[PDB]
Protein backbone atom coordinates (compact mmCIF):
# COMPACT_ATOMS: atom_id res chain seq x y z
CA UNK A 1 0.00 0.00 0.00
CA UNK A 2 2.52 2.91 1.25
CA UNK A 3 0.78 6.46 1.86
CA UNK A 4 2.66 9.01 2.37
CA UNK A 5 -0.49 11.21 4.30
CA UNK A 6 -4.00 9.87 5.30
CA UNK A 7 -7.03 10.07 7.36
CA UNK A 8 -7.36 13.63 5.93
CA UNK A 9 -10.96 14.00 7.51
CA UNK A 10 -13.50 16.27 9.35
CA UNK A 11 -15.72 15.26 12.09
CA UNK A 12 -18.33 16.02 14.96
CA UNK A 13 -17.11 15.31 18.00
CA UNK A 14 -20.45 15.04 20.36
CA UNK A 15 -18.03 14.88 23.38
CA UNK A 16 -16.75 11.52 22.45
CA UNK A 17 -16.62 9.64 19.06
CA UNK A 18 -14.36 6.70 17.83
CA UNK A 19 -13.30 5.98 14.14
CA UNK A 20 -12.00 2.90 13.03
CA UNK A 21 -9.35 2.28 10.18
CA UNK A 22 -6.38 0.22 8.42
CA UNK A 23 -2.35 1.23 9.23
CA UNK A 24 -1.12 0.83 6.06
CA UNK A 25 1.59 -1.25 5.43
CA UNK A 26 4.36 1.12 6.23
CA UNK A 27 6.91 -0.07 8.91
CA UNK A 28 7.06 3.82 9.83
CA UNK A 29 5.70 6.22 12.97
CA UNK A 30 2.41 7.72 12.06
CA UNK A 31 2.26 11.40 13.58
CA UNK A 32 -1.70 11.82 13.88
CA UNK B 1 24.50 -14.01 -23.59
CA UNK B 2 27.76 -16.03 -24.69
CA UNK B 3 28.97 -18.99 -24.58
CA UNK B 4 30.48 -21.96 -27.21
CA UNK B 5 30.04 -23.89 -30.32
CA UNK B 6 30.96 -27.65 -30.91
CA UNK B 7 33.60 -28.30 -33.60
CA UNK B 8 32.76 -29.01 -37.07
CA UNK B 9 32.88 -32.47 -38.51
CA UNK B 10 32.82 -34.38 -34.84
CA UNK B 11 33.67 -37.88 -35.37
CA UNK B 12 30.72 -39.90 -33.93
CA UNK B 13 29.84 -37.33 -31.22
CA UNK B 14 26.68 -38.49 -29.22
CA UNK B 15 23.61 -38.22 -31.26
CA UNK B 16 21.10 -39.31 -28.21
CA UNK B 17 22.77 -35.78 -26.01
CA UNK B 18 21.08 -33.77 -28.68
CA UNK B 19 17.97 -35.61 -28.23
CA UNK B 20 18.09 -34.84 -24.50
CA UNK B 21 19.62 -31.19 -24.93
CA UNK B 22 16.51 -30.59 -27.57
CA UNK B 23 14.45 -31.75 -24.97
CA UNK B 24 15.36 -29.79 -22.00
CA UNK B 25 12.72 -26.96 -20.32
CA UNK B 26 14.89 -24.21 -21.46
CA UNK B 27 14.82 -25.51 -25.01
CA UNK B 28 12.20 -23.80 -27.73
CA UNK B 29 14.58 -23.02 -30.68
CA UNK B 30 15.95 -26.52 -32.39
CA UNK B 31 16.22 -26.42 -36.27
CA UNK B 32 18.80 -27.09 -38.88
CA UNK B 33 19.46 -24.13 -42.11
CA UNK B 34 22.01 -22.14 -43.98
CA UNK B 35 23.29 -19.16 -42.23
CA UNK B 36 22.60 -16.15 -44.70
CA UNK B 37 24.27 -12.90 -43.36
CA UNK B 38 25.31 -11.16 -40.54
CA UNK B 39 24.55 -7.38 -39.17
CA UNK B 40 26.46 -4.58 -37.04
CA UNK B 41 24.78 -3.55 -33.88
CA UNK B 42 27.83 -5.61 -31.85
CA UNK B 43 25.83 -7.00 -28.83
CA UNK B 44 23.10 -8.41 -31.33
CA UNK B 45 25.13 -8.81 -34.93
CA UNK B 46 21.64 -10.14 -36.44
CA UNK B 47 22.40 -13.70 -38.14
CA UNK B 48 20.14 -13.73 -40.90
CA UNK B 49 19.38 -17.66 -42.26
CA UNK B 50 18.03 -20.06 -44.84
CA UNK B 51 15.46 -22.16 -43.15
CA UNK B 52 15.65 -26.15 -44.17
CA UNK B 53 14.06 -27.85 -41.12
CA UNK B 54 12.55 -27.40 -37.47
CA UNK B 55 11.53 -29.90 -34.47
CA UNK B 56 10.99 -27.13 -31.61
CA UNK B 57 10.93 -24.61 -32.80
CA UNK B 58 7.84 -23.66 -30.03
CA UNK B 59 6.20 -21.13 -28.26
CA UNK B 60 4.14 -19.21 -30.61
CA UNK B 61 6.05 -20.54 -33.53
CA UNK B 62 4.70 -21.18 -36.96
CA UNK B 63 6.12 -23.41 -40.53
CA UNK B 64 9.54 -23.30 -41.49
CA UNK B 65 11.48 -21.56 -44.46
CA UNK B 66 11.12 -17.94 -42.59
CA UNK B 67 14.59 -16.46 -42.65
CA UNK B 68 14.41 -14.78 -39.86
CA UNK B 69 17.34 -13.44 -37.43
CA UNK B 70 19.62 -15.18 -35.28
CA UNK B 71 21.75 -12.79 -33.49
CA UNK B 72 25.00 -12.58 -32.02
CA UNK B 73 27.31 -10.79 -29.48
CA UNK B 74 31.33 -9.90 -29.14
CA UNK B 75 32.11 -11.98 -26.43
CA UNK B 76 30.99 -15.36 -27.72
CA UNK B 77 34.10 -15.78 -30.04
CA UNK B 78 33.21 -19.58 -29.73
CA UNK B 79 30.29 -19.28 -31.39
CA UNK B 80 31.31 -17.85 -34.79
CA UNK B 81 28.98 -18.63 -37.50
CA UNK B 82 30.06 -18.60 -41.48
CA UNK B 83 27.86 -16.98 -44.15
CA UNK B 84 26.59 -19.66 -46.60
CA UNK B 85 26.86 -22.27 -44.18
CA UNK B 86 24.59 -25.22 -43.30
CA UNK B 87 24.43 -25.52 -39.52
CA UNK B 88 22.15 -27.15 -36.30
CA UNK B 89 21.69 -25.66 -33.21
CA UNK B 90 19.52 -25.40 -30.18
CA UNK B 91 18.43 -23.14 -27.54
CA UNK B 92 15.79 -20.65 -25.90
CA UNK B 93 13.15 -19.37 -28.42
CA UNK B 94 12.79 -15.70 -29.03
CA UNK B 95 11.13 -12.93 -26.96
CA UNK B 96 8.16 -12.53 -29.26
CA UNK B 97 7.49 -8.70 -29.20
CA UNK B 98 9.59 -5.34 -31.63
CA UNK B 99 8.38 -2.54 -33.54
CA UNK B 100 6.57 -5.50 -35.67
CA UNK B 101 3.61 -7.08 -34.80
CA UNK B 102 5.63 -9.63 -33.26
CA UNK B 103 9.67 -10.67 -33.41
CA UNK B 104 8.69 -13.97 -34.12
CA UNK B 105 11.72 -16.13 -34.56
CA UNK B 106 14.36 -13.40 -34.23
CA UNK B 107 16.40 -15.82 -32.47
CA UNK B 108 18.71 -15.04 -29.29
CA UNK B 109 21.39 -17.59 -29.66
CA UNK B 110 22.28 -17.27 -26.15
CA UNK B 111 25.16 -18.85 -23.62
CA UNK B 112 24.74 -22.31 -22.83
CA UNK B 113 23.16 -23.04 -26.53
CA UNK B 114 23.98 -25.83 -28.74
CA UNK B 115 25.77 -24.91 -32.32
CA UNK B 116 27.92 -27.17 -34.67
CA UNK B 117 28.26 -26.88 -38.61
CA UNK B 118 25.73 -28.72 -40.84
CA UNK B 119 27.38 -31.10 -43.72
CA UNK B 120 26.15 -30.45 -47.28
CA UNK B 121 27.96 -33.19 -48.68
CA UNK B 122 28.52 -36.57 -46.95
CA UNK B 123 29.37 -39.13 -48.89
CA UNK B 124 32.91 -37.78 -50.17
CA UNK B 125 33.52 -36.84 -46.61
CA UNK B 126 34.79 -40.13 -45.00
CA UNK B 127 32.10 -41.90 -43.04
CA UNK B 128 28.61 -40.39 -43.48
CA UNK B 129 27.81 -41.85 -40.08
CA UNK B 130 28.57 -38.19 -38.36
CA UNK B 131 26.06 -36.76 -40.63
CA UNK B 132 23.68 -39.54 -40.02
CA UNK B 133 23.86 -39.68 -36.10
CA UNK B 134 22.52 -35.60 -36.16
CA UNK B 135 19.44 -37.65 -39.11
CA UNK B 136 18.51 -39.97 -36.61
CA UNK B 137 18.51 -37.27 -33.43
CA UNK B 138 16.24 -35.05 -35.80
CA UNK B 139 14.58 -38.09 -36.59
CA UNK B 140 13.99 -39.11 -32.91
CA UNK B 141 13.16 -35.51 -31.83
CA UNK B 142 10.51 -35.29 -35.03
CA UNK B 143 8.91 -39.27 -33.44
CA UNK B 144 9.64 -39.35 -29.99
CA UNK B 145 10.04 -35.39 -28.85
CA UNK B 146 9.51 -34.92 -25.29
CA UNK C 1 -20.34 16.59 7.78
CA UNK C 2 -17.48 13.67 7.45
CA UNK C 3 -19.88 10.92 6.65
CA UNK C 4 -19.00 8.74 3.63
CA UNK C 5 -20.35 7.22 0.42
CA UNK C 6 -19.60 4.09 -1.83
CA UNK C 7 -20.91 3.50 -5.22
CA UNK C 8 -21.35 0.87 -7.81
CA UNK C 9 -23.45 0.63 -10.89
CA UNK C 10 -26.41 -2.29 -11.32
CA UNK C 11 -25.80 -5.20 -11.23
CA UNK C 12 -23.08 -7.02 -14.74
CA UNK C 13 -22.61 -3.18 -15.78
CA UNK C 14 -19.64 -1.91 -15.97
CA UNK C 15 -18.85 1.10 -13.92
CA UNK C 16 -15.58 3.50 -14.71
CA UNK C 17 -14.40 5.88 -12.25
CA UNK C 18 -13.24 5.60 -7.96
CA UNK C 19 -15.38 4.00 -6.03
CA UNK C 20 -15.88 5.95 -2.78
CA UNK C 21 -16.70 9.52 -1.44
CA UNK C 22 -16.46 11.88 1.55
CA UNK C 23 -18.90 14.86 2.50
CA UNK C 24 -16.86 17.70 4.04
CA UNK C 25 -17.54 20.89 5.50
CA UNK C 26 -21.01 20.89 4.17
CA UNK C 27 -20.95 20.66 0.96
CA UNK C 28 -18.13 19.33 -1.22
CA UNK C 29 -18.17 15.95 -2.15
CA UNK C 30 -14.79 14.35 -3.79
CA UNK C 31 -13.22 12.72 -5.96
CA UNK C 32 -16.39 12.15 -7.93
CA UNK C 33 -17.09 12.64 -11.28
CA UNK C 34 -19.20 15.51 -13.37
CA UNK C 35 -19.96 12.46 -15.84
CA UNK C 36 -19.51 9.22 -16.16
CA UNK C 37 -20.00 5.67 -17.55
CA UNK C 38 -22.29 3.04 -15.42
CA UNK C 39 -22.22 -0.17 -18.41
CA UNK C 40 -19.58 -0.84 -20.86
CA UNK C 41 -18.75 -4.11 -23.76
CA UNK C 42 -19.50 -6.68 -20.92
CA UNK C 43 -19.43 -9.23 -23.78
CA UNK C 44 -16.41 -10.59 -25.59
CA UNK C 45 -15.36 -11.76 -29.13
CA UNK C 46 -16.83 -14.95 -29.48
CA UNK C 47 -16.31 -18.30 -31.33
CA UNK C 48 -13.33 -16.85 -32.99
CA UNK C 49 -12.66 -20.52 -34.49
CA UNK C 50 -9.39 -20.31 -35.75
CA UNK C 51 -8.23 -23.16 -38.52
CA UNK C 52 -7.40 -26.35 -36.64
CA UNK C 53 -7.03 -29.72 -38.48
CA UNK C 54 -5.64 -33.47 -37.38
CA UNK C 55 -2.11 -32.14 -38.61
CA UNK C 56 -3.25 -29.02 -37.38
CA UNK C 57 -2.62 -26.08 -35.01
CA UNK C 58 -4.06 -23.08 -35.19
CA UNK C 59 -3.22 -19.73 -34.12
CA UNK C 60 -3.32 -16.00 -34.55
CA UNK C 61 -7.05 -16.22 -35.76
CA UNK C 62 -5.78 -18.15 -38.67
CA UNK C 63 -5.15 -21.93 -39.44
CA UNK C 64 -1.73 -23.47 -39.11
CA UNK C 65 0.31 -27.01 -38.94
CA UNK C 66 0.92 -28.90 -35.52
CA UNK C 67 4.40 -30.21 -34.53
CA UNK C 68 5.06 -33.87 -35.68
CA UNK C 69 6.50 -34.93 -32.24
CA UNK C 70 3.17 -33.56 -30.93
CA UNK C 71 1.60 -35.82 -33.41
CA UNK C 72 3.71 -38.79 -31.64
CA UNK C 73 0.37 -40.32 -30.33
CA UNK C 74 -1.00 -40.80 -33.81
CA UNK C 75 -1.36 -45.20 -34.19
CA UNK C 76 1.85 -47.01 -35.58
CA UNK C 77 2.04 -48.28 -39.08
CA UNK C 78 4.47 -48.95 -42.22
CA UNK C 79 5.72 -46.04 -44.54
CA UNK C 80 8.46 -45.31 -47.26
CA UNK C 81 11.06 -42.62 -47.63
CA UNK C 82 10.70 -39.24 -49.16
CA UNK C 83 13.32 -39.79 -51.99
CA UNK C 84 13.71 -43.66 -51.99
CA UNK C 85 11.78 -46.83 -52.27
CA UNK C 86 12.99 -48.45 -48.45
CA UNK C 87 10.24 -49.17 -46.12
CA UNK C 88 10.18 -47.78 -42.42
CA UNK C 89 7.38 -47.78 -39.22
CA UNK C 90 5.77 -44.00 -39.11
CA UNK C 91 2.73 -42.85 -37.44
CA UNK C 92 -0.13 -40.95 -39.80
CA UNK C 93 -0.49 -37.64 -37.20
CA UNK C 94 3.43 -37.16 -37.46
CA UNK C 95 3.44 -37.44 -41.81
CA UNK C 96 0.90 -35.98 -42.14
CA UNK C 97 2.29 -32.72 -39.67
CA UNK C 98 5.74 -32.95 -42.54
CA UNK C 99 3.03 -33.02 -45.47
CA UNK C 100 1.36 -29.55 -43.80
CA UNK C 101 4.91 -28.42 -43.33
CA UNK C 102 5.38 -29.36 -47.40
CA UNK C 103 8.16 -32.61 -46.17
CA UNK C 104 8.11 -35.38 -48.53
CA UNK C 105 6.57 -39.03 -47.88
CA UNK C 106 5.44 -42.52 -49.20
CA UNK C 107 3.06 -45.05 -48.21
CA UNK C 108 3.47 -48.94 -47.43
CA UNK C 109 1.28 -52.10 -46.77
CA UNK C 110 0.13 -52.77 -43.65
CA UNK C 111 3.03 -55.51 -42.69
CA UNK C 112 5.86 -53.51 -44.50
CA UNK C 113 7.53 -51.95 -41.15
CA UNK C 114 8.43 -52.88 -37.86
CA UNK C 115 5.18 -50.26 -36.50
CA UNK C 116 5.12 -50.81 -32.70
CA UNK C 117 1.22 -50.46 -32.47
CA UNK C 118 0.29 -53.36 -34.99
CA UNK C 119 -0.44 -56.11 -32.27
CA UNK C 120 -2.64 -56.15 -28.71
CA UNK C 121 -0.17 -54.60 -25.73
CA UNK C 122 0.42 -55.18 -22.31
CA UNK C 123 -0.77 -53.35 -19.27
CA UNK C 124 1.25 -49.90 -18.47
CA UNK C 125 1.63 -49.09 -21.87
CA UNK C 126 -1.85 -49.71 -23.64
CA UNK C 127 -2.50 -47.63 -27.08
CA UNK C 128 -5.06 -44.54 -26.99
CA UNK C 129 -7.85 -47.45 -28.47
CA UNK C 130 -7.31 -49.74 -25.56
CA UNK C 131 -6.34 -49.71 -21.55
CA UNK C 132 -5.33 -52.29 -18.82
CA UNK C 133 -7.97 -55.08 -17.29
CA UNK C 134 -8.96 -54.90 -12.90
CA UNK C 135 -6.32 -56.92 -11.77
CA UNK C 136 -4.71 -58.13 -14.73
CA UNK C 137 -1.53 -58.29 -16.56
CA UNK C 138 -2.69 -57.78 -19.99
CA UNK C 139 -4.03 -54.86 -21.82
CA UNK C 140 -7.49 -54.93 -23.34
CA UNK C 141 -9.19 -53.41 -26.87
CA UNK C 142 -12.25 -50.79 -26.24
CA UNK C 143 -15.00 -50.37 -27.67
CA UNK C 144 -15.77 -47.49 -30.51
CA UNK C 145 -17.77 -45.36 -28.15
CA UNK C 146 -14.59 -45.25 -25.69
CA UNK C 147 -13.39 -42.71 -28.74
CA UNK C 148 -11.23 -40.00 -26.27
CA UNK C 149 -9.00 -39.02 -28.50
CA UNK C 150 -9.48 -36.54 -31.50
CA UNK C 151 -8.79 -39.27 -34.20
CA UNK C 152 -8.12 -39.19 -38.26
CA UNK C 153 -9.89 -40.49 -40.79
CA UNK C 154 -8.62 -43.59 -42.61
CA UNK C 155 -8.89 -46.03 -45.41
CA UNK C 156 -8.26 -49.67 -44.46
CA UNK C 157 -10.01 -53.23 -46.29
CA UNK C 158 -12.66 -55.17 -43.70
CA UNK C 159 -14.78 -57.86 -45.00
CA UNK C 160 -13.13 -57.99 -48.31
CA UNK C 161 -13.81 -54.07 -49.24
CA UNK C 162 -12.36 -50.62 -48.57
CA UNK C 163 -14.26 -48.44 -46.39
CA UNK C 164 -13.15 -44.88 -44.71
CA UNK C 165 -13.13 -45.28 -40.41
CA UNK C 166 -11.57 -43.46 -37.56
CA UNK C 167 -8.51 -43.64 -36.52
CA UNK C 168 -9.49 -45.19 -32.97
CA UNK C 169 -11.76 -47.37 -34.48
CA UNK C 170 -9.24 -49.34 -36.73
CA UNK C 171 -6.98 -49.51 -33.95
CA UNK C 172 -9.56 -50.81 -31.86
CA UNK C 173 -10.51 -53.68 -34.78
CA UNK C 174 -6.22 -54.47 -34.90
CA UNK C 175 -5.60 -54.52 -31.06
CA UNK C 176 -9.14 -56.85 -30.66
CA UNK C 177 -7.59 -59.47 -33.48
CA UNK C 178 -10.71 -59.00 -36.00
CA UNK C 179 -9.28 -59.55 -39.87
CA UNK C 180 -8.34 -55.60 -41.22
CA UNK C 181 -5.74 -54.13 -44.07
CA UNK C 182 -4.79 -50.48 -43.70
CA UNK C 183 -4.89 -48.97 -47.34
CA UNK C 184 -3.86 -45.07 -46.91
CA UNK C 185 -3.38 -42.94 -44.13
CA UNK C 186 -5.82 -40.73 -45.92
CA UNK C 187 -9.88 -41.94 -46.29
CA UNK C 188 -11.02 -43.91 -49.23
CA UNK C 189 -13.20 -42.90 -52.02
CA UNK C 190 -16.10 -44.92 -50.59
CA UNK C 191 -17.95 -42.23 -49.18
CA UNK C 192 -18.05 -40.18 -52.97
CA UNK C 193 -21.79 -39.75 -54.21
CA UNK D 1 8.14 29.53 -6.86
CA UNK D 2 8.71 32.24 -9.32
CA UNK D 3 5.54 34.43 -7.98
CA UNK D 4 3.63 33.71 -10.79
CA UNK D 5 0.06 32.98 -9.42
CA UNK D 6 -1.44 29.59 -10.58
CA UNK D 7 -4.58 28.97 -9.87
CA UNK D 8 -7.48 30.37 -7.47
CA UNK D 9 -10.08 28.61 -5.59
CA UNK D 10 -13.13 29.50 -3.58
CA UNK D 11 -15.51 27.75 -1.02
CA UNK D 12 -18.10 28.92 1.84
CA UNK D 13 -17.39 28.60 5.57
CA UNK D 14 -19.78 26.84 7.56
CA UNK D 15 -17.94 25.27 10.26
CA UNK D 16 -14.56 27.38 11.04
CA UNK D 17 -13.17 24.98 8.72
CA UNK D 18 -12.94 25.12 4.79
CA UNK D 19 -11.81 22.38 2.81
CA UNK D 20 -10.06 23.31 -1.02
CA UNK D 21 -10.62 21.39 -4.43
CA UNK D 22 -7.86 18.98 -4.05
CA UNK D 23 -5.00 21.67 -6.29
CA UNK D 24 -3.37 18.94 -8.31
CA UNK D 25 0.58 20.10 -9.46
CA UNK D 26 0.61 21.29 -13.14
CA UNK D 27 1.97 18.83 -15.50
CA UNK D 28 5.58 20.09 -15.59
CA UNK D 29 5.77 22.50 -12.40
CA UNK D 30 8.86 24.67 -11.20
CA UNK D 31 10.44 23.24 -8.21
CA UNK D 32 10.95 25.13 -5.34
CA UNK D 33 8.78 26.37 -2.61
CA UNK D 34 5.27 27.26 -3.69
CA UNK D 35 2.91 29.16 -1.54
CA UNK D 36 -0.23 29.51 -0.65
CA UNK D 37 -2.11 32.60 0.39
CA UNK D 38 -5.77 33.32 1.48
CA UNK D 39 -8.42 35.77 2.08
CA UNK D 40 -11.72 36.49 2.52
CA UNK D 41 -13.98 37.40 -0.40
CA UNK D 42 -15.73 39.92 1.90
CA UNK D 43 -14.88 43.70 3.00
CA UNK D 44 -11.68 41.76 5.10
CA UNK D 45 -8.01 41.86 4.03
CA UNK D 46 -7.08 39.38 6.73
CA UNK D 47 -3.97 37.44 4.62
CA UNK D 48 -2.95 34.01 5.44
CA UNK D 49 0.10 32.47 4.15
Amino acid sequence: YFPESWLWEVHLVPRRKQLQFALPDSLTTWEI
Amino acid sequence: DCGQMQEELDLTISAETRKQTACKPEIAYAYKVSITSITVENVFVKYKATLLDIYKTGEAVAEKDSEITFIKKVTCTNAELVKGRQYLIMGKEALQIKYNFSFRYIYPLDSLTWIEYWPRDTTCSSCQAFLANLDEFAEDIFLNGC
Amino acid sequence: VGEKVTVSCSGGMSLEGPSAFLCGSSLKWSPEMKNARCVQKENPLTQAVPKCQRWEKLQNSRCVCKMPYECGPSLDVCAQDERSKRILPLTVCKMHVLHCQGRNYTLTGRDSCTLPASAEKACGACPLWGKCDAESSKCVCREASECEEEGFSICVEVNGKEQTMSECEAGALRCRGQSISVTSIRPCAAETQ
Amino acid sequence: PEGSEVDMVEEIDHIGIISFPDFKIPSNPRYGMWTIKAKYKEDFSTTGT
